[PDB]
């Protein structure tokens, strides 16, 4: 129905982590720490430099001066107006990125516990949200100290990746590499939003290119659609599939929703294939699917994404060193492409600034004419 | 089948240079393939591996080819917590081709039964039950000797494991001695010659044979078993026989196609010179005498000895670096005369 954003100014209170880490709001407020203004999405080091508490780590040996903060806790807090929810609607609190181990409270009620900085986190706060001003509190603990909650196997010690990185789900380069500095950091480094979902909603729209014929401008595309559908809405809701490019509608298919999960296959004509750089055009088509009430015409949900009709196959060599690394070739749309490109390292040691560099960084590959890029583990 | 020994056991094995082959506490039979048993066993394996992986004496971990226990749970623990040691998923005449034609390079010898030393019998049996024959009947054991044959549940029967004793004495000596002390010496002599033959047969078949682990050196309870020493420390006749064929450099005689083969086995990394003499006990005729060169970490053929007439026993006397070591070889085919065999051991002067 809507997506209210919770980005902006938050309250950040940081303090050294005690022997028993702080998990509750009472302990976080009782702890003796410093309170400064914070920006979400952001990194805690950015908020402290804005407060004049840390020097610029990009200059000289200032990076080492952030060392004590690896054992600090970080208490994000803000208020928010609750969006309007009607009966059957669900209120979801969405985190694009929590770095890392945090307890999330809404109006003093714990709604989740995060432990992976690389994936999104969604919590159903429908039953805990209140009318009017609400409170949202996130209490992050030390990622480095979290490693001492595990016993490492022999093979996990002594590698180039830090031992602290082995038992936790974080970016290994944040602990230090030969190309990226050590800067564990913390904070809400991606968007925080409030989402309202109708009882009839799209759970997943999976687009799959079954086959492609670039010469005949044909393609067979599959849509694996999973939805949330109350049984009173079975046979009363229809799926509206729409393929278009540059405003011109290529296909509009309608089908009655009789199940919650369906597979739709579309045999398309006059459609171009997606090619990497040099081997043709990167033809993209707008693929939209909406759940519409058959009687009232109400649109309950709409999922839109730009897809490309393309097939990928990895032809492995069977003579010259069969099974050894590098003995393969990518087969795109049946053609053996020659890959030329770069390795993708972190865009910023403070990863909340990543999104601000993607445009410039991708444009480097466009000028370089890379047809491939490997996002480094 | 045993518990995991504590730290001190491995400390003594570290100190005295005794390598340790460690089984995981798994018995005869197949076990559960479900998550509950795997999780309980993974917790046990991880705990025991971290505790013992620092001892140099420990050299191997040991656990149809689809058993989750041996082929997954235990192997994953070793893979993550001890990548330095191998893991092996392994779950009546002593000259019978059953033993002498074993194809395994590394043998786990089954061991031979042997009646304990008389002092042990009088300590673990009632005065009226010290004699094995119930009502004096040669062939029957009383209810107490059947108990000390490990009868797990008090089910009254006759026969079974206890017959392994008298059968072995009958094969080697013809009849079962009615006298108790004559039976103890006879049953101990059978176990002594049988176990000595196995060690000599595997040491003499190197380099194909790579090891031998026999059952067993000590009992865990006052019992009638195939061990060579009892729970109270009573060394049986087999213990002393095995001691003389466990030397670092041992001169032994193996049966051959047309006679016997005198040989010397070296379980060290150093070469040794010596002189070996072979003589018959009763006649005293010197069968062989000459110098030998025992090359390191291998067995060496010394000489083929001519076949002797009838029964008897040979004496192997060899000196290395001014130290006289001794061994013997029982030639001929059973049954032997117990009084004659006792005369051979007495005249030889190696044992008592």
């Amino acid at each position: 129905v809507s997506e209210q954003s919770l980005n902006g100014r938050w309250t950040l209170k940081f303090f050294p982590q005690p022997a028993v880490p702080v998990m509750t709001i009472e302990g976080a407020e009782a702890a003796n720490g410093i309170v400064v203004d914070a920006v979400v999405p952001g990194n805690v080091e950015i908020d402290m430099e804005a407060a004049g508490l840390v020097e610029d780590p990009m200059v000289g040996n200032n990076i080492y001066k952030l060392r004590p903060y690896e054992g600090y806790q970080w208490y994000y807090s803000r208020t928010f107006a609750a969006p309007v929810v009607t009966e059957g609607q669900r209120l979801v609190l969405h985190f694009g990125g929590i770095d890392t181990f945090a307890e999330v409270y809404v109006n003093g009620i714990k709604v989740g516990s995060a432990d992976n900085m690389l994936i999104e986190h969604d919590y159903d706060i429908t039953s805990v949200v209140k009318e009017g001003e609400n409170r949202l509190d996130v209490i992050i603990r030390s990622s480095v100290m979290e490693a001492q909650n595990h016993f490492l196997g022999t093979l996990s010690i002594g590698n180039f990746s830090n031992e602290e990185s082995a038992p936790v789900r974080r970016a290994p380069s944040t602990y230090g590499w030969d190309i990226m500095p050590r800067l564990v950091s913390a904070g809400l480094w991606r968007d925080v939003t409030l989402r309202v979902e109708n009882p009839v909603t799209i759970v997943d729209a999976n687009w799959v290119t079954l086959s492609v014929n670039p010469k005949a401008r044909e393609a067979s595309e599959s849509l694996y659609l999973q939805t949330r559908l109350p049984f009173e809405m079975h046979d009363k809701v229809k799926a509206v599939i729409t393929i278009s490019r540059d405003g011109r509608q290529i296909l509009r298919k309608e089908a009655l929703m009789r199940k919650f999960a369906n597979l739709f296959t579309l045999n398309l004509s006059g459609v171009d294939a997606w090619w990497p750089r040099g081997y043709g055009e990167p033809a993209l088509y707008t693929a939209e699917v909406s759940l519409v009430d058959v009687t009232s015409g109400k649109i309950y949900d709409t999922k839109t994404s730009k897809i490309g009709f393309r097939t990928v196959k990895l032809e492995l060599d069977e003579v010259n060193l069969p099974g050894q690394p590098g003995q393969f070739q990518f087969i795109i749309n049946g053609e053996p492409v020659f890959a030329k490109g770069t390795n993708w390292v972190p865009l910023d040691a403070l990863h909340s600034r990543d999104a601000s560099h993607v445009e410039e960084a991708v444009q480097l590959m466009v000028e370089m004419n890379c047809n491939i890029v490997r996002c480094w583990g | 089948g045993n518990v995991y020994e504590d730290t001190h056991f491995f400390e003594l094995c570290d100190k005295y240079g005794i390598m340790v082959w460690q089984d995981f506490a798994m018995g005869c039979g197949n076990y559960s393939q479900r998550d509950n048993f795997a999780a309980a066993l993974e917790k046990e394996a991880i705990s025991v591996v971290v505790k013992l992986r620092n001892h140099p004496s420990l050299i191997l971990w040991s656990g149809p080819n689809n058993d989750r226990v041996s082929r997954q749970v235990l192997s994953r623990v070793i893979y993550e917590f001890d990548p330095t040691r191998p893991y092996l998923p392994s779950s009546g005449y002593y000259k019978d081709p059953f033993y002498t034609e074993n194809p395994s390079q590394f043998v786990s010898q089954i061991g031979y039964h042997g009646c304990p030393n008389r002092e042990t019998l009088e300590r673990m049996f009632s005065p009226d039950s010290v004699n094995p024959w119930q009502n004096g009947v040669v062939g029957m054991w009383n209810d107490e000797w059947q108990t000390k044959a490990n009868r797990i549940y008090d089910d009254k029967f006759q026969g079974g494991r206890n017959d392994l004793m008298t059968n072995q004495v009958r094969i080697i000596f013809g009849e079962v001695p009615a006298d108790l002390d004559d039976f103890i010496f006879a049953s101990q002599s059978v176990q002594a010659e049988a176990m000595k033959f196995f060690v000599e047969l595997w040491r003499g078949r190197r380099p194909y044979r790579t090891g031998i682990i026999w059952w067993n050196i000590r009992d865990g309870w006052p019992l009638l078993s195939d061990a060579i020493s009892d729970y109270w420390g009573g060394k049986k006749q087999a213990f002393y026989y095995m001691q003389n064929v466990h030397h670092d450099v041992c001169c032994l005689i193996n049966p051959a196609a047309n006679g016997y083969m005198l040989k010397v086995d070296n379980n060290t990394l150093k070469d040794f010179e010596g002189v070996v003499e072979v003589k018959d006990v009763a006649s005293g005729k010197q069968v062989f005498k000459g110098k030998f060169v025992s090359k390191a970490n291998q067995m060496s053929e010394i000489a083929t000895l001519p076949m002797q007439k009838g029964q008897g026993m040979l004496v192997i006397s060899y000196r290395i670096e001014g130290n006289e070591y001794f061994n013997h070889y029982l030639y001929g085919e059973p049954p032997y005369k117990l009084d004659q065999y006792r005369k051979w051991v007495k005249k030889c002067g190696i044992y008592e």
